[PDB]
């Protein structure tokens, strides 16, 4: 339940 | 209004006349949804989290109503396992950190 | 400190002697990084995201420093692409969402 979200 | 973080910040989001929870994320560029279905035209992009990268739909100028305040901009539609709501429509809700 | 999500909202932190970066993230449950080593032992344990799971190292009751704010408590060690400080500290920098 860790949602980062880049976007590259 | 303002909000802890001691449970999820999860908050009411219509969008396309559809009804959906989304995760109010200051660790996202972007805002993304999975049970979702827009109409018209869109671009493919790639994007990546913790666990790595997704192809998505990209669609752009749409409106969404988050907490019945309303924000436009770029939607993207894809598997991600959570609705986000990213920094793009966070701006744009005047939304802040404080600690 | 109020701040403004216009740019991604990276803290300087201090860990175990160590000077880091990371994302302050509504968005996770835990707190996650990269470029760290910590003494001691540790439970194996998987956190996922946006594209799947990390399988990653759980330290436990680990001092961290934000903002010259001190919080104790769980922090995972594992192939992140940046470093996250997740709710399980961000509620112990009393840090609220305002929108």
């Amino acid at each position: 339940g860790n949602f980062l979200q880049s976007r590259p | 209004p303002q909000i802890t973080l001691w449970q999820r910040p999860l908050v009411t989001i219509k969008i396309g006349g559809q009804l959906r929870e989304a995760l109010l994320n200051t660790g996202a560029d972007d805002t993304v949804l999975e049970d979702i279905n827009l109409p018209g035209k869109w671009k493919p992009k790639m994007i990546g989290g913790i666990g790595g990268f997704i192809k998505v739909r990209q669609y752009d100028q749409i409106l969404i109503e988050i907490c019945g305040k309303k924000a436009i901009g770029t939607v993207l539609v894809g598997p991600t396992p959570v609705n986000i709501i990213g920094r793009n429509m966070l701006t744009q809700l005047g939304c802040t950190l404080n600690f």
